[PDB]
């Protein structure tokens, strides 16, 4: 449930143009899927 | 009159407004906003009147 905050953010951005901010918002959408998660993902591969 | 024109109503919303003015586009948090405002003027490293 991160796009439901990005919705308000992009609706109320400060006319942002910096690609650092755009990237760091989108890499922050996906959460840390490590440890048990990583092993499950490795098996799907 | 300024209080009347002020849309904020509590400390956290004011801190978030500060964050959004200083770092537009970045989605603010509790700790990020608190640290940003504290480091603005109330840090001895990033502020010296002399």
């Amino acid at each position: 449930a991160a796009a439901q905050v990005l919705s308000s953010v992009e609706s109320e951005i400060g006319r942002t143009t910096d690609p650092v901010r755009m990237y760091m918002r989108e890499m922050g959408t996906v959460e840390l899927l490590t440890r048990e998660g990583e092993i499950d993902i490795a098996k799907r591969i | 009159e300024t209080l009347r024109v002020d849309p904020t109503n509590d400390r956290l919303s004011a801190l978030v407004e500060i964050y959004r003015m200083m770092r537009p586009g970045e989605p603010p948090t509790r700790e990020a906003a608190e640290s940003l405002f504290e480091n603005l003027f109330f840090s001895e490293d990033r502020y010296d009147l002399s």
